[PDB]
């Protein structure tokens, strides 16, 4: 339960002004993880880091649109 | 540069005419539109 | 009279009718896109074709029939055609830039990958490879035509040029068929956009180039070219090699690397 | 004969005259637009009561001044009149294609007028960035008419560039190398190479905008995987070369004017002046992203573009100091053209220096999209191009027309203009430093004083424009026919008299090689 | 086919004062008038369309 | 052939300076007036 | 905010803005010097009856007027780039806030912990309370903690906008489909104003930005008060 | 960088005709065979109404506004899917 | 979820005769999964599928060398 989370830290994978891919990657990372953790022996609490980062970084409308498209079956990223 | 004397010299009176006519041709139409701006904005 | 070798051109109406044709085509496109009507566009296309036909007819009259293309005049036309081709290269460069910009940094809407999710590219080893062999082969045949002309051989110039034109037509019909069979469309995001606008402008240049070669074919049938003076043929060959090189860049970039 | 001569022309001088007439008329349109801008801002609040219309006025002002006033006057008008005379050629290489470059411009201008009359106009900025310029935020025909206006102007200038390059390379006397051709002819050649390479990229970019608006492409639309910033790159890859295109023929005329009225046979440091123009033209293609320092680019890219941009000051400074070194030791003739050229050197220098301020991407964060940029380019471009154009017009009017101007009147006109443009644009530096955005129809109250002064300045320059029309009338009205001019041994364009015959150099000059 | 270029050279060099775009004979005039009529008429039509499109159409 | 010389190499006449003044006034005045009338047109449209 | 008859930059509210002020002072001194030297030399060339009209040799003097401008450009570029690389270096923020541009207002999202968001509109002139600023106030200000490094993420839900606050040295374009980052650090409490800085249509002039900087404990109370 | 061929001495029409018939047109013949073996229709894929595809921001200026210019019903679905 | 694991199924990511990267990827995946699970609230049994696949495909000496290098701190893949 390692937290003390304030906001998303600097990520050397995404060091420049354009942070779009950082939001996208953590959104994928969280949802890939949350799917994996529905296998036998899994709890979504392990996915929490990705969840906090994407929620911190991603515009609400991006999250909402992506969620809608995952439910429609039209999300274009691989989960 | 050197030049022949004016074939058709333009007196100061003639210049004042041409200048006034020139200035009026710029100022009057624009003046009319700008004066009536409020007559336009209300339509 | 003059004692220089340059061409003082008779006053001509075709610049004005060309410029008006441009007004009619562009206002015609506007009316097509926004006011559901093809009328102006059809007039403009017609006057454009009329303008080109009469203007280049007059250039033939001035040169083959009146003798105004001295070597100095020809040299000028060589520069003019090279410069025109350079401007056309830069035009295509803008479309390649758009292609690499989109494909090297695919956005999340695409799936963050290239080709985008949902896009199923043509196999570059099928019709695209055939098209490549077609245009490469027509670069060989037009070079045979050029040498035959220089060597004074009318029959083989006409055969080689006929083969060149036939290959250009084959490319065009193959590309028309591929457009119809393609499972993706110009409205299929930036993949479809870059694919069809870039290959579409190229296809337009193939049709332009083929038409130019057909003009040369008929002028050759009419004995206009000498074994030494035939700049319309040289310009059409330069333009044809340009069309072949653009295709190679399209093939490697969009069809092959981008697949 | 009237239609044959003026609609079917194949004559470089007559086509040059058409361009000067067209450009002057466009200058009146663009001036009127600039006064509407300054009227809207001349006191706080709203004048037009319609900020979309304001934005349409700003957009049109820029397109008219750049594409219909400066480039037609400099390249179409002075270029066509002077280039063949300065190399002793009997016309341009493609005299008939030349006439089409001219006649494409009235339709281009008509398409711009149509843009502003249909729907609510194209209130986009002359940059026409999507998505503001796309089919949702600018639905309807206005932006498409603007795009087509630019296509026609682009074809005009690309073909004119082909013509000028071919003419200049191919139609000099056989003994004259490129390093024996006058600097104005160099300036046109280099301007033409910049047009040849840059305009097709603009054409590609606005064509992609056209298809995003009408054929459901998504080059610039993120929903399809496109990117608005790609449009900016394509636009500015053309647009930075464009600003050097707008000044380079001016640099060429300034060299000739400063040389002439310093009583010199030649400009100081000729090969340096050629080097500097070629260097500016080359560097002008590798700096465009300094128009994009706030879009989110990586720091190393911002560092490269800062550095590359500043390097252009080096060749430019060679030209400035060389003009000064041409004045050096002259028998100075204080003609009105000389006044324009001296005002050019100083005001162009001020504007270039605020360009170097802006090149520093750190400071450009705070200055981008503010009136500091507006002040920069109205010095270096607006005053730069206008003063070189006025200096060239006053200097060569007697050649083109056969008649002299009243020099006292011309000096008065210069004086009024110099006051007016400086009152208009110098306070805009303060507005920019203090944070007033550009492209605004109204401003926070703090900014009132300098906007008021700037708008008052714009009326002084209006008085100058009106006076210029009167002065041209007075010259044609009085008909003082030119006899002789000095320095014809180093100014070949004068040696066939004023105006030169319709056909000149039918017998070419004799130049031997030795 | 036979080489008839010399006969066209004689035609287009005839000293009749005609500009090259009319020197082929009466067909040139026809094609010119067609072209110019289409251009000037289309331009008039395009101005009509501007007028129509400049005002809201109910 | 065409006329040559001062006042003959232009598409407008300078034979009479007052007719000229009318022509130049219509010419430059029309271009200067046009933006004011287009603005009026847009303000009046609705 | 700007004040009447202002000639220069707004007073710096962040360290980076102070750096820019010093860098601008340095560069403007050079601009003034070169402009004034050119003007002087023009007058020097024009004020003598002495003449020299024969060909002049240019090589020697052109070394001077390429080497010296080159040196001057380097003396501008070195502090210019130093500040550039300072702005970019890792700042480890304690808070991320997003702003989304719209036609014509801004919205703000504080989604580190709670999912807070709200819209921020210009106060019309007719509704200004007495003493408030025409075209600059908003109904909902961007409350933020002072003396802390804040990550601002900027985008747009329609056309281009640009999020700017001159006294903090900030201007970041708001582009749909793109999330641009900038860092914000106020040395002082107070109210800091800015204006949309990329033309976005009709009301570009009328969608301002107002930051409200307060001590952390007050920021937390305000955050806390939103659930 | 000159292939494995090898025949100059004074280039000419005969050599370029030899290349045309001996290399270029045989290549076209072979690619034409290759192509007209791998011809025949593939399974069209399930329709998924992805929002980055089948873009419609303005109706097309032909037909019903919703068909692309070279629409092929067998392989081009509309925004709502394949046609009947 | 569907045990009676028999052997590693066909994987369209690795359809060709060289299966080196298939072994490598599943080895990475398993150990990445295992790292993730050992901290946050969860257990390695959700990693089991990757474990079975890499054990089926990877030569014993490869696994042994890679395990030694992880212990040594010289494993060049990212875990
Ligand atoms: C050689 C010596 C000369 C050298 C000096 C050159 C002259 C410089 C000073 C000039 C001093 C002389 C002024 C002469 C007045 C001429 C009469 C009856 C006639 C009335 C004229 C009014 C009609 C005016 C035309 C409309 C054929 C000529 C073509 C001229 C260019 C057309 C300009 C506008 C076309 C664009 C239309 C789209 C509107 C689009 C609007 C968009 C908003
Ligand atoms: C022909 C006339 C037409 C009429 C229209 C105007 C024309 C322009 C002429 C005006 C004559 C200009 C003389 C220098 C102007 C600097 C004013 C200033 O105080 O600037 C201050 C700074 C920012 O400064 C600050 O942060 C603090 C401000 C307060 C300092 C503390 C004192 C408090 C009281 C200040 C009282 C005033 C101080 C002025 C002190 C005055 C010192 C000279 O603003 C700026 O950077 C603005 C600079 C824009 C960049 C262009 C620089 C190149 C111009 C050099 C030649 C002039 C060309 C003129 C253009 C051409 C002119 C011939
Ligand atoms: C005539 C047109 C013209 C010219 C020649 C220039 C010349 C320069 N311009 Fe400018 N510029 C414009 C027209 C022009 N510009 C326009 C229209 C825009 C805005 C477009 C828009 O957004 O609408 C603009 C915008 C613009 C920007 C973008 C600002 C922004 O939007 O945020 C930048 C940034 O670097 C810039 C820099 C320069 C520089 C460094 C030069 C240099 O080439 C200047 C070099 C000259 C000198 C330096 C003076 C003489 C030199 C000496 C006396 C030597 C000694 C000097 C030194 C050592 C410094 N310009
Ligand atoms: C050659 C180019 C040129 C010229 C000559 C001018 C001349 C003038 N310009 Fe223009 N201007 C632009 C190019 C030019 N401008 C451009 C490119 C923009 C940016 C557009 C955008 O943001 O999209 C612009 C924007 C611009 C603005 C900013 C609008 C905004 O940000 O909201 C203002 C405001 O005062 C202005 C005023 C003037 C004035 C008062 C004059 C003149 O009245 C000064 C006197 C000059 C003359 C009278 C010329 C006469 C010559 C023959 C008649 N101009
Ligand atoms: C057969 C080989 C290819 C030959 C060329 C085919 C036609 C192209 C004609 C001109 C091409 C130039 C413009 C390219 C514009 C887009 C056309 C792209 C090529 C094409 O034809 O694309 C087609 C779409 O055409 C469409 O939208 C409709 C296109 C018709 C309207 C075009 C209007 C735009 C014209 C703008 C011109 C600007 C020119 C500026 C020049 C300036 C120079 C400085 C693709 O069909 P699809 O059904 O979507 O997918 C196929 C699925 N089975
Ligand atoms: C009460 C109204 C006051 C008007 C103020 C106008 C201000 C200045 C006018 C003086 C400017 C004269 C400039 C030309 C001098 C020509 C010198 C020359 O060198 O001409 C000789 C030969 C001499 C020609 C002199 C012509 C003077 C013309 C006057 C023009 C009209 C201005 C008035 C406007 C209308 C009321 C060659
Ligand atoms: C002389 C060589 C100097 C180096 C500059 C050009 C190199 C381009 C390589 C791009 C490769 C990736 C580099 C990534 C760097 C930032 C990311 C990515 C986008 O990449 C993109 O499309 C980039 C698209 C191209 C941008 C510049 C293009 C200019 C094109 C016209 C030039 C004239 C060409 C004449 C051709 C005959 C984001
Ligand atoms: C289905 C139809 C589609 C229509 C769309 C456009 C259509 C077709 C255009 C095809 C181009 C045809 C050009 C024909 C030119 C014929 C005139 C010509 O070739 O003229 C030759 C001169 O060349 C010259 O001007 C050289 C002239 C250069 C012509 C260059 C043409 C390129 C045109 C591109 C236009 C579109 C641009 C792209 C759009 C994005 C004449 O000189 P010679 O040959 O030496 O003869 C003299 C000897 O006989 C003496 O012994
Ligand atoms: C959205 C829709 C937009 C539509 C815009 C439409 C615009 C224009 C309408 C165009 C109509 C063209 C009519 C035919 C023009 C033929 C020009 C030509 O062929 O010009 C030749 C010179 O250019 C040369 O060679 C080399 C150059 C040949 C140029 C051929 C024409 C190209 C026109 C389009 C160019 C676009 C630029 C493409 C790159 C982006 C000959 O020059 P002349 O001065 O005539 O004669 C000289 C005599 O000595 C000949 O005996
Ligand atoms: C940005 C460039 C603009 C520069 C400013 C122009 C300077 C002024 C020029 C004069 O314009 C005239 O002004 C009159 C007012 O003095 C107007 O008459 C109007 O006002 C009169 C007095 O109230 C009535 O008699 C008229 O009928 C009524 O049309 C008239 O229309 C207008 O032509
Ligand atoms: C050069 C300026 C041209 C700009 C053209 C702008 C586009 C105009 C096409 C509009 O034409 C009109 O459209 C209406 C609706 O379809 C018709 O009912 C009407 O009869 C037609 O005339
Ligand atoms: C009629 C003409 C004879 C040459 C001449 O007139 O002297 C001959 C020579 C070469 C012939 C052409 C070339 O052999 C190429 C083509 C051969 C095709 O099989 C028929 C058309 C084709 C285009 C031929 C038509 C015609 O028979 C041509 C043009
Ligand atoms: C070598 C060339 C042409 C000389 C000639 O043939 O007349 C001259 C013309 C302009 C010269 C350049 C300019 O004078 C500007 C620079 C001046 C420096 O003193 C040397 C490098 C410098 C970059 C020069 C190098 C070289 O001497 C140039 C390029
Ligand atoms: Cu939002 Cu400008
Ligand atoms: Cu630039
Ligand atoms: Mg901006
Ligand atoms: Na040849
Ligand atoms: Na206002």
């Amino acid at each position: 339960k390692i937290k003390n989370y304030q906001t998303a830290p600097f990520d050397s994978r995404f060091p420049n002004q354009n942070q779009t891919r950082n939001c996208w990657q953590n959104y994928l990372d969280f949802h890939r993880c949350e799917k994996a953790m529905t296998a036998k022996g899994g709890d979504v609490s392990v996915c929490e880091w990705y969840r906090r980062v994407y929620k911190s970084l991603c515009p609400i409308s991006w999250v909402s649109t992506w969620d809608d498209r995952r439910a429609e079956g039209t999300f274009p990223g691989k989960i | 540069i050197t030049a022949k004397p004016a074939k058709t010299p333009t007196s100061p009176k003639e210049q004042a005419i041409g200048l006034s006519v020139t200035f009026l041709s710029f100022l009057l139409p624009a003046g009319w539109v700008l004066y009536h701006l409020d007559n336009y904005k209300k339509s | 009279h003059q004692t220089h070798a340059y061409h003082m051109v008779n006053p001509s109406p075709w610049p004005l009718t060309g410029a008006l044709s441009a007004l009619l085509m562009t206002s015609g496109l506007t009316m097509w896109f926004h006011f559901n009507s093809m009328t102006l566009l059809m007039i403009g296309l017609t006057t454009n074709m009329l303008t080109m036909y009469q203007w280049w007819r007059d250039v033939i009259r001035e040169s083959t029939f009146q003798g105004h293309h001295t070597p100095a005049v020809q040299k000028g036309l060589r520069y003019g055609m090279i410069l025109f081709i350079i401007s056309e290269v830069l035009f295509f460069t803008g479309f390649f830039w758009a292609f690499y910009h989109s494909s090297l940094a695919p956005t999340p809407e695409l799936g963050g990958c290239w080709p985008p999710t949902g896009i199923h590219p043509l196999n570059p080893l099928e019709v695209p490879l055939l098209n490549t062999s077609v245009l490469l082969a027509s670069g060989v045949s037009i070079t045979w035509a050029h040498h035959s002309l220089m060597e004074g051989d009318r029959k083989h110039m006409l055969q080689a040029l006929f083969i060149t034109i036939t290959l250009g037509v084959y490319f065009t019909l193959l590309q028309a068929s591929e457009y119809y069979e393609a499972p993706f469309t110009i409205s299929d995001g930036v993949y479809g956009s870059t694919f069809f606008v870039a290959t579409g402008f190229h296809g337009l240049h193939v049709i332009i180039g083929s038409t130019f070669l057909i003009v040369c074919f008929f002028r050759q049938l009419k004995f206009h070219f000498t074994s030494n003076h035939h700049f319309g043929f040289e310009a059409a060959a330069w333009y044809w090699h340009f069309v072949d090189v653009v295709w190679l860049f399209l093939y490697v970039s969009i069809y092959w690397w981008g697949s | 004969m009237f239609i044959n001569r003026w609609l079917f022309s194949t004559n470089h001088k007559d086509i040059g005259t058409l361009y000067l007439l067209f450009g002057a008329w466009a200058g009146m349109v663009g001036t009127a637009l600039s006064l509407l801008i300054r009227a809207e801002l001349g006191q706080p609040g709203t004048l037009l009561g319609d900020d979309q219309i304001y934005n349409v006025v700003v957009t049109a002002h820029a397109f008219v001044m750049i594409f219909f006033m400066v480039m037609p006057i400099m390249i179409g008008g002075f270029g066509n009149w002077l280039v063949p005379l300065m190399i002793g050629a009997p016309d341009m290489a493609f005299p008939r294609m030349n006439n089409m470059s001219f006649w494409l411009l009235p339709p281009s201008f008509l398409l711009l007028l149509a843009s502003s009359m249909v729907e609510a106009g194209a209130g986009t900025g002359w940059t026409v960035y999507p998505p503001l310029a796309g089919n949702l935020a600018h639905a309807g025909a206005s932006v498409d008419l603007t795009i087509f206006s630019l296509h026609l102007a682009g074809v005009s200038s690309i073909l004119g560039a082909i013509n000028f390059i071919t003419t200049i390379i191919n139609m000099k006397p056989p003994a004259m190398s490129q390093y024996q051709t006058p600097l104005f002819v160099w300036s046109v050649m280099i301007t033409a190479v910049l047009l040849l390479l840059s305009l097709p990229v603009l054409a590609a970019g606005i064509t992609m905008l056209l298809t995003d608006r009408n054929l459901n492409t998504t080059f610039f639309d993120p929903a399809g995987g496109g990117d608005p910033i790609l449009y900016q790159h394509l636009f500015w890859f053309f647009g930075h070369p464009e600003v050097y295109i707008l000044i380079l023929p001016g640099f060429g005329m300034i060299s000739h004017i400063v040389t002439y009225y310093s009583g010199k046979k030649e400009p100081f440091g000729y090969m340096g002046m050629v080097w500097a123009m070629m260097s500016i033209g080359f560097l002008g293609f590798i700096v465009w992203a300094h128009h994009m320092f706030t879009v989110g680019m990586d720091v190393d890219t911002r560092a490269y573009f800062t550095s590359a941009t500043m390097i252009i000051a080096i060749p430019t400074g060679v030209k400035v100091f060389s003009w000064l070194a041409t004045l050096h030791g002259g028998n100075i003739k204080w003609s009105p053209a000389m006044m324009w050229a001296l005002g050019f050197i100083f005001l162009f220098t001020v504007g270039g220096l605020t360009g170097i301020v802006l090149a520093n991407s750190s400071l450009d964060i705070v200055l981008h999209d503010t009136y500091y940029v507006v002040a920069h380019f109205h010095y270096v471009l607006s005053m730069g191009a206008v003063f070189a154009i006025m200096g060239g017009f006053v200097h060569w009017f007697p050649l083109f027309s056969g008649y002299t101007l009243n020099d006292t009147w011309a000096k008065i006109h210069f004086a009024i203009m110099f006051v007016g443009v400086n009152m208009t644009f110098f306070p805009q530096h303060f507005l920019g430093l203090s944070g007033m955005p550009r492209r605004y129809s109204d401003y926070p109250d703090a900014y009132t004083m300098w906007n008021t002064i700037s708008s008052m300045g714009s009326f002084i320059s209006l008085t100058a424009v009106m006076l210029m029309v009167f002065i041209i009338w007075e010259a044609f009205a009085s008909k003082r026919e030119v006899l002789t001019v000095d320095l014809t041994t180093t100014n070949l364009e004068w040696l066939n008299g004023c105006p030169p015959p319709y056909h000149t150099f039918e017998e070419p000059t004799y130049v031997n090689l030795k | 086919f036979e080489n008839r270029v010399a006969e066209k050279q004689k035609l287009f060099q005839e000293d009749n004062g005609l500009p090259v775009h009319l020197k082929g004979g009466a067909t040139d005039n026809i094609l010119y008038r067609v072209t110019m009529t289409l251009c000037l008429g289309g331009t008039l039509y395009s101005l009509y369309c501007l007028g129509w499109a400049s005002f809201p159409h109910k | 052939h065409y006329e040559e010389g001062p006042g003959k190499n232009i598409p407008f006449s300078v034979e009479n300076k007052w007719r000229l003044l009318a022509m130049m006034t219509l010419f430059f005045g029309s271009g200067f007036a046009a933006p004011f009338f287009i603005v009026r047109h847009q303000l009046l449209k609705k | 905010m700007a004040y009447p008859m202002q000639l220069g930059f707004q007073d710096a509210t962040s360290p980076i803005m102070e750096e820019l002020l010093h860098f601008h002072d340095h560069t403007l001194m050079i601009v003034f010097l070169i402009s004034s030297l050119v003007l002087y030399i023009i007058s020097l060339m024009l004020t003598t009856k002495l003449t020299h009209t024969s060909t002049m040799d240019a090589q020697e003097v052109e070394t001077i007027w390429t080497i010296l401008p080159a040196i001057i450009l380097i003396l501008i570029a070195l502090p210019s780039l130093r500040i550039l690389y300072m702005m970019d270096e890792i700042n480890n923020p304690s808070l991320t806030v997003k702003t989304m541009g719209h036609q014509w207002y801004w919205s703000y999202e504080y989604t580190d912990y709670e999912d807070l968001s709200f819209d921020s509109y210009m106060i019309p002139t007719s509704e200004l309370k007495p003493g408030e600023l025409r075209l600059l106030e908003v109904d909902n200000r961007v409350v933020l903690p002072m003396e802390m490094t804040i990550r601002m993420l900027v985008s747009s839900e329609d056309v281009l906008h640009s999020w700017a606050v001159p006294s903090l040295g900030l201007k970041t374009d708001a582009i749909p489909g793109r999330l641009n980052q900038t860092t914000l650090m106020s040395s002082r409490p107070g109210l800091y104003y800015g204006q949309c800085s990329e033309i976005c249509g009709s009301n570009h002039s009328f969608m301002p930005i107002v930051l409200e900087l307060v001590p952390l404990k007050y920021f937390e109370k305000w955050s806390a008060s939103m659930l | 960088a000159s292939a494995a061929k090898g025949d100059h001495g004074g280039t000419g029409a005969r050599t370029w005709r030899f290349l045309t018939f001996g290399l270029a047109l045989p290549s076209v013949a072979l690619c034409t065979l290759n192509s007209w073996l791998h011809s025949g229709h593939r399974e069209r894929p399930a329709f998924i109404p992805y929002h980055h595809l089948r873009i419609r921001t303005k109706p097309f200026s032909w037909g019903d506004g919703n068909h692309t210019f070279f629409h092929n019903p067998r392989v081009n679905p509309l925004p709502t899917g394949y046609e009947k």
